[PDB]
């Protein structure tokens, strides 16, 4: 029970990454919503390859997003007393990695 | 409609490009949209439109067989120039012979297109322009633009025709040597001829250059270097050196992840900024590989140990020059860094020491000082 105001200012550049993460998750949301409706939805099994190419661009600019995050997140240096801290960086690149795995699996649905 | 506005200069590097302005008796370097004082030189074609400097460089990875970069290493060169063949075997993007001539083949909008270097470095020299506008609220025609004093005729002139093409009225084209020896006012010097090394160490590439002035008069009296070194030579030991260090402590290799490696790279790039001015640097990269959590540091002597023959192998060009120039290195009057890698410490001391204490002209930002005599020289032919 040693909460420093020095802390206070890393928490507050980690809930900016966490609402930059957000915005990023729910166009990766889109994309998983689109990609569920090709794969589940009417299209004549003749025009689905081209619906689903048409992600490309989109999930690749998803996964770059979450990269420019993951290297913002890596300029952070947090000593071992900031442990609030610490596990939120934890929590948070742990977030952003799972939806990385979500954007491959797009990745391996679509241009095949 | 924006009033008429002052000549700049332009340095339009490799990988880079730099724009200054002088102006209240001064020069000022100018930041891009993106506040940036340099700006990559990279051209991004896309399925919607065509991209300059950050947004393109920015999107690289996202579209790498289509993003533009080095058409300084092509322009007013022949397809069968021995360096277009060397250099094109390690560019994502295609070059193709036209009638003898290279070009740059990309997707552009859906279909094929191919551009000539000029045209790909008068979309860099367009986006130069256009910063400096955005900078000073009016137009900007005039400029003075630089190249390496080992260009040939050809690469002048297509230089010359990239300006032409992107609007501008080349007030001057000058070497990049003269540009960094007008910034530091070398010229203007009292005395005798005056026998100048330029150590320009910086987006890629290595230029050692002699010049001798002599009444305001510039010769270049010798040129070396390395065509292919810098900092990403530097960043890529340090990368090595955790690699090695993550295999030691955790019996995992993570070379075949890119996207771990990388973080790594990225944060090795930083911590080799952090060592310019500090003696160590730390690294804390969570889940790095595996989930594992790889929290580490880098002496600036450790930096050095892992760089030691790159950078004392920066020396061999130095006598090459001084051999070239005939001349001894006690001979020379002013030595002048130039490039972002001339920051590094130990870069500095072993120029120096081989100089025999001789202080260095390394005032003016090393990234911007051919950009800054660019925009002198600019001023002047105003």
């Amino acid at each position: 029970g040693s909460n420093s105001p020095q802390e206070e200012v890393e928490l507050k550049k980690l809930k900016h990454l966490e609402k930059s993460v957000e915005k990023i998750a729910d166009q990766l949301e889109e994309l998983n919503k689109e990609l569920t409706g090709i794969q589940q939805g009417f299209l004549p099994k003749d025009l689905q390859a081209e619906a689903l190419c048409k992600l490309d661009r989109r999930v690749k600019a998803t996964i770059e997003q979450f990269m420019k995050i993951l290297e913002e997140i890596d300029t952070l240096i947090l000593p071992e007393n900031f442990k609030d801290s610490r596990l939120k960086r934890k929590g948070l690149v742990k977030k952003v990695q799972a939806f990385l795995a979500e954007c491959d699996t797009v990745e391996q649905n679509i241009c095949q | 409609s924006m009033s008429k506005g002052p000549a700049v200069g332009i340095d339009l590097g490799t990988t880079y490009s730099c724009v200054g302005v002088f102006q209240h008796g001064k020069v000022e370097i100018i930041a891009n949209d993106q506040g940036n004082r340099t700006t990559p030189s990279y051209v991004a074609f896309t399925d919607t439109e065509r991209l300059i400097g950050d947004a393109a460089k920015n999107q690289v990875a996202m579209n790498p067989t289509n993003t533009v970069f080095d058409a300084k290493r092509l322009i007013g060169r022949r397809f069968d120039d021995a360096v277009v063949q060397s250099d094109m075997k390690h560019w994502p993007f295609m070059v193709v012979n036209d009638a003898g001539r290279p070009k740059v083949q990309v997707e552009y909008k859906g279909e094929t297109k191919s551009f000539y270097p000029e045209e790909v470095s008068s979309m860099v020299l367009t986006k130069m322009k256009e910063i400096a506008e955005a900078y000073l609220g009016k137009t900007v025609t005039n400029a003075v633009v630089t190249v390496p004093a080992y260009f040939n005729d050809s690469q002048r002139q297509a230089t010359k025709d990239a300006g032409t093409i992107a609007g501008l009225n080349v007030l001057r084209i000058i070497n990049e040597p003269t540009a960094a020896a007008i910034a530091y006012g070398l010229d203007k010097k009292v005395g005798a001829e005056r026998n100048v090394l330029i150590f320009d160490l910086g987006g890629g590439t290595f230029d050692v250059s002699i010049l001798t002035i002599e009444d305001g008069i510039f010769e270049v009296k010798s040129t070396a270097g390395d065509t292919h070194l810098g900092g990403e030579d530097f960043d890529n030991r340090m990368v090595n050196h955790f690699i090695a260090e993550f295999k030691r402590k955790h019996k995992k290799d993570i070379s075949e992840n890119k996207r771990a490696v990388r973080r790594l790279r990225t944060a090795c790039e930083r911590a080799k900024r952090t060592l310019f001015s500090s003696t160590q640097a730390s690294i804390e990269i969570d889940s790095l590989y595996e989930g594992i959590d790889f929290y580490t540091s880098i002496t600036r002597a450790r930096f050095e140990e892992l760089n030691a023959d790159l950078f004392r192998g920066t020396l061999d060009p130095v006598e090459k020059a001084l051999r070239d120039a005939k001349l001894d290195k006690s001979q020379i009057h002013d030595i002048v860094l130039v490039g972002g890698s001339t920051r590094i410490p130990k870069i500095q001391k072993l120029l120096q020491d081989f100089f025999n204490g001789k202080e260095l002209n390394k005032s003016i930002n090393p990234d911007e000082a051919v950009a800054y005599g660019a925009a002198v020289q600019a001023a002047i032919l105003s």
